[PDB]
RNA sequence: AAGCUCGUAUCAGUUUUAUGAGGUAAAGCGAAUGAUUAGAGGUUCCGGGGUCGAAAUGACCUUGACCUAUUCUCAAACUUUAAAUAUGUAAGAAGUCCUUGUUACUUAAUUGAACGUGGACAUUUGAAUGAAGAGCUUUUAGUGGGCCAUUUUUGGUAAGCA
RNA sequence: GAGAACAGAAAUCUCCAGUAGAACAAAAGGGUAAAAGCCCCCUUGAUUUUGAUUUUCAGUGUGAAUACAAACCAUGAAAGU
RNA sequence: GGUUGCGGCCAUAUCUACCAGAAAGCACCGUUUCCCGUCCGAUCAACUGUAGUUAAGCUGGUAAGAGCCUGACCGAGUAGUGUAGUGGGUGACCAUACGCGAAACUCAGGUGCUGCAAUCU
RNA sequence: GGGCGUGUGGCGUAGUCAGCGCGCUCCCUUAGCAUGGGAGAGGUCUCCGGUUCGAUUCCGGACUCGUCCGCCA
């Protein structure tokens, strides 16, 4: 018959990688969530307890709930047509912080400093980002860069 | 090449009798493995050769090889 | 439980079965298609351990018939008195509840206890009734 | 050519953590201690950490971060000739004192030190730091004994029973301590009090004084040469205890030179690196030497 | 050069397998008793093997472990009945060294009826000072290159103390 | 189908930026597991066949193993490495910063946790493009035999086959 | 791999090398080295009370599992489990 | 800068073979009355810091060293792949257009960094 | 064609990760009525791999027989 466990399915995703096996360092029990922190799930093999399932490997989610050695994460699944919410308690050892929220922090942050700053002048500050412009103008000299000639190369076996 | 010839009706598909630029059975090209062979560098075995590199422990170096670094 | 149920196409020569809430053993078994296009049907034919009885049954192949669990197990004779014999287990645990047998069998094992050997008895257990079947003598640990 | 490790190995092999290798820290311990409830969010956990070398006593409080741990206080035995303890300082009382001060330090630094006085007269009774009421709660620590064996008798218990008596809460039971009876389930008081007084020394320096004295020259030589009998050393004890309870205040030492005075002569001391280009003529001249034809 | 350099015996370690359990056991753990002045620690069979007709766990052989100047005594009654001659393939690489010997009247214990002939492995381990550091718990290392004991100073060692010679094979 | 609450948004089968996750394609085997071709150098208290040997833990060849350095070819249920395409999250007002209120939680401790009071930051309010209105509810029909094409792919010699 | 009477291919003892090439009840795949393996000591948390969540999924049931709360216990020096 | 205690990242830190180590600190080291544990005070426990030693541990250096790490316009825009055509070819498969883009190999360089506290010519 | 069972000394069977029985051949013994005892000589457990402390035993493959089926058109 079919069989479909609930870690069926999971034998590459749940290796835990080239020469680092064994136990796990200390950074990840030193580290403080608190709810609303956004983070990323990626389970680790050699922790059995508070294991995730297989769908929510690489799911990225929001802290609701802290309790002595685990968390709980919001994460929205598509079921048929729409997203449900799922609660998952989660031992610490199978999540870690988002960078991109960070990342993002640090940019509302230094964006206000920005308006803050340029507030004392009112110089059109501009914050918003902007994505890859064209190229504009510029001249290419050949002073020790003459062009070099190229022509297409004939036909040889070469084994 | 005759012999090939003959061997290529026994196979199914297209096959091709290509000269190779190389060596014998080996990877280096014609005067690549002339201009090696003339110094020491290269040493027989049965049938293939081990070749000399710059990297490794100098005395294992020394021990095979004698006649390149007899310069 | 005392005995668990099995398939008549899973059942197979020299094991147990219950015919008419008998333990039997079964000697014979038969399939024949009952028509062309039906099931074939399963003749069976057994030996009541205890009684020597010869029981037959024919059924459907995927009917489900009883089957009891026999247990053999092996004692020491201590004595032969009155018709019951005394056994004697590892860890010395005793039972004298075990009757003697009436046949050839306990004619040549109370014989054999007269002349004085050290008799080694397989005794069973099948549906709450027990009886010995058959007794060697120990080469060793003499 | 029977000690040889293929390179197929060398590459698969996965070495340990540093501090495994070198064999000084337990992770599965570690792990288990510096581990938080993570309902209390940055609220650190604090070990008195306490490790026996000879001629030492180390005694840290030491909580955790991620760029390292970090020590609140520290107090080895070798600073208690300022309290008036020269001889035996990896004892199981000089153990019990290092505790003490260390104690009595950290609620100093703290300013825990005017409640919570611990046991100012020790009798050698198994008690803790109860909390006083509508006050502060007594400051909690506990044991990092590492590596060591858990043994009735060990002085790391010394050390816990100096740190509980001087005023920490540390959660501890009474059956590792000398004194403990195994078949009827209590502790005796006056052998752990004789112990916290240097009985089993003082025992010891009679019972081998009274016979054989060559043996009392060898050993117990700096008692002679500093005429400290048997019966004395539970007085000092007694005025080092009150001295710790006094000022715990730990002066450093004047360290003689600079930081970098030190440095110039260890500099100078220390072997250095061989760059490329003398490693590159190095080998050019041993080609020549001996692949020369001698 | 040689300032802690210097070989000693690190254990004495005598062996008897008797080979099977019982009255021959106990007589064979009272001679190894009453020979170290220690009680002795009888070995479980790791395996069931019908030729030699062992079982699992029976206890099959019992060993002793002397250490010190009484291991030294207990090894020079060992070289006298061995007569201080030794085969080369006795020791080995690691520089350690062992030999059989049979009977204990040789040993001079002298004989009682009922306790029987047992005969007896003697090994001598050998190592210098500083071997703490592989035995300790805490800073486990293993022992430099130089400061290893091997066959050609145990060899010298043997010849040097207790006036023997070794047999060239 | 009936609408209801609102009026340009708590949107989007799309892109960009930032950040994750994966073990397929490819590649690799003088890298682990497994398969596999050929010689070379060694090991015999440590092989087997012959010949010389009184015999010899003898000798000389040969052939097998094991080791060492090479060499040829491979893997749906092998792998150090590892794409492309797909895929999670974020791009603010329900935000950021400052100050200090509550608690029976928590801390050695106004320490922290959560929710707050008061104050400051507005149209480039925090990437692009488009929005055709956005959100919400009730009720009910028919349907629940499918088939074909490109690409990936399984069984099969194959099939207008499955 | 190197040694030690009987004792040899396999009995017991000693040393060295040994990233797991072993073991963890069973099928296979993951995981595990001062352990999750082997040996020893103490125990019954394989307990009580109802909730929440994950998988299959209609986000029904059943099975299995996860993290807590309120008790009462076990173990250890203890953190903890 | 050396050393110790506790660490973070967990080989640029590991492995093999040599060489060196002032001071201090670690270490080996001396002992068995007491607590305690062993067949064995070897490990563990306790005592002394005394009788000694850098021989080892440890640290550092060396090696056209093994391994590991980093980079390259080195291989290679190669293999592979998203999209397109009433493109080629009997087919197997292959070119082109708009895009993305490896691994092995080769070469070059490197061989622990650092937090808290204490201590040191 | 397929399924199921099968194969162990001269013979016949067993089973736990080569045994007995019956024969045999020898040596004794026994008024017997009858004999009895002790020893043997006896096996690639169908075979070949792997598994396992160890395979009859477990498993993969192959072989030998014996059986039962192969329909409705």
């Amino acid at each position: 018959g079919k069989s479909h466990g609930y870690r069926s399915r999971t034998r590459y995703m749940f290796q835990r990688d080239f020469r680092k096996h064994g136990a796990v360092h200390l950074s990840t029990y030193l580290k403080v969530y608190k709810v609303g922190d956004i983070v990323d799930i990626k389970a680790n093999g050699s922790i059995q307890k508070g294991m995730p399932h297989k769908f929510y490997q690489g799911k990225t989610g929001v802290v609701y709930n802290v309790t002595k050695s685990s968390v709980g994460v919001i994460i929205n699944k598509m079921v048929g047509n729409r997203y449900l919410e799922k609660r998952l308690n989660l031992r610490v050892e199978h999540i870690k912080h988002s960078k991109c929220r960070q990342e993002f922090l640090e940019r509302v942050k230094a964006n206000a400093a920005k308006r803050a700053e340029a507030k004392a002048q009112g110089v059109a500050v501009q914050l918003k980002r902007q994505p890859a412009q064209p190229r504009e103008s510029r001249i290419v000299s050949t002073e020790g860069n003459v062009p070099q000639t190229l022509a297409p190369v004939p036909y040889e076996t070469f084994i | 090449v005759e012999g090939l010839r003959r061997a290529r009706y026994k196979f199914p598909g297209q096959q091709k009798i290509i000269l190779s630029k190389k060596w014998g059975f080996t990877n280096l090209d014609r005067p690549e493995y002339l201009k090696k062979r003339e110094a020491g560098e290269v040493k027989d075995d049965g049938a293939f050769v081990k070749f000399l590199s710059k990297k490794g422990s100098l005395e294992n170096n020394i021990r095979e090889f004698p006649e390149y670094f007899a310069a | 439980s005392a005995t668990y149920p099995m398939q008549c196409s899973a059942l197979r020569k020299n094991g147990f079965v219950v015919i008419k809430s008998r333990p039997c053993k079964i000697v014979d078994m038969s399939t024949s298609k009952t028509g062309k296009h039906g099931h074939a049907k399963v003749h069976l034919v057994a030996i009541d351990i205890f009684t020597g009885k010869k029981l037959e049954d024919l059924s459907p192949s995927t009917h489900n018939m009883e089957v009891p669990v026999v247990k053999r197990n092996e004692y020491q004779l201590l004595d032969i008195d009155d018709g019951f014999l005394s056994l004697m287990n590892m860890d010395g645990d005793t039972k004298d509840d075990v009757k003697a047998p009436e046949g050839e069998l306990g004619d040549s094992l109370q014989t054999a206890f007269d002349e004085g050997k050290d008799l080694m008895v397989t005794i069973i257990s099948a549906m709450g009734e027990e009886a010995a079947i058959s007794f060697k003598e120990a080469a060793r640990t003499d | 050519q029977k000690d040889a490790k293929s390179s197929a190995y060398s590459s698969r092999f996965q070495t340990p953590f540093r501090r495994r290798r070198e064999g000084k820290t337990d992770y599965y311990q570690r792990k288990r201690l510096v581990t938080q409830h993570k309902a209390k969010y940055n609220t650190p956990k604090y070990r008195l950490v306490v490790r026996f070398t000879n001629k030492d006593i180390i005694c840290q409080i030491i909580s955790s971060t991620i760029t390292g741990d970090v020590v609140l206080a520290a107090a080895y035995s070798h600073e208690l000739p300022r309290y008036g303890i020269t001889h035996g300082l990896t004892n199981w009382a000089a153990a019990y004192a290092t505790g003490l001060l260390i104690a009595r330090r950290t609620l100093q630094k703290l300013g825990l030190d005017e409640t919570y006085k611990g046991v100012e007269e020790v009798e050698g009774e198994y008690e803790l730091t109860e909390a006083v009421e509508d006050g502060p709660r007594p400051f909690k620590v506990f044991l990092d004994i590492g590596l060591q064996r858990t043994t009735t008798g060990a002085r790391v218990f010394g050390a816990l029973k100096g740190a509980s008596d001087g005023g920490l809460y540390v959660p501890h039971s009474e059956n590792r301590f000398p004194g403990w009876d195994f078949e009827t389930e209590e502790i005796d008081p006056e052998l752990l009090r004789s112990y916290i007084f240097g009985g089993h020394v003082s025992q010891y320096m009679e019972e081998l004084a009274d016979d054989d004295e060559e043996r009392f020259s060898e050993l117990f030589k700096g008692y002679l040469a500093d005429d400290i009998d048997a019966d004395s050393l539970e007085d000092i004890y007694t005025s080092a205890h009150e001295a710790i309870r006094a000022d715990p205040a730990f002066k450093p030492t004047e360290k003689k030179f600079t930081k970098e005075q030190y440095a110039a002569e260890s500099k100078k001391y220390r072997q250095t690196k061989l760059s490329k280009e003398e490693r590159a003529a190095r080998v050019a001249a041993k080609i020549a030497a001996l692949a020369g034809q001698q | 050069q040689n300032p802690m350099r210097d070989l000693k015996i690190e254990k004495l370690v005598l062996n008897i397998s008797v080979g099977e359990s019982g009255d021959r056991l106990t007589r064979a753990s009272k001679v190894l008793e009453q020979l170290s002045g220690q009680t002795p620690v009888q070995s479980k069979a790791r395996y069931t093997v019908r030729t030699f007709g062992i079982r699992r766990n029976e206890k099959i052989a019992v060993h002793v472990t002397v250490r010190g100047p009484k291991a030294e005594e207990i090894l020079e009654r060992g070289l006298k009945v061995k007569e201080y001659q030794l085969r080369d393939r006795n020791f080995s690489a690691t520089g350690n060294f062992g030999f059989g010997i049979d009977e204990h009247i040789d040993l001079g214990i002298k004989y009682d009826p009922s306790i029987g002939i047992f005969g007896m492995d003697f090994y001598v381990v050998m190592n210098r000072p500083g071997a703490r550091v592989t035995r300790r718990k805490r800073c486990k290392g293993t022992v430099g290159n130089s400061h290893k004991t091997t066959k050609e100073d145990t060899v010298s060692w043997f010849k040097q103390k207790y006036d023997a010679d070794v047999l060239d094979k």
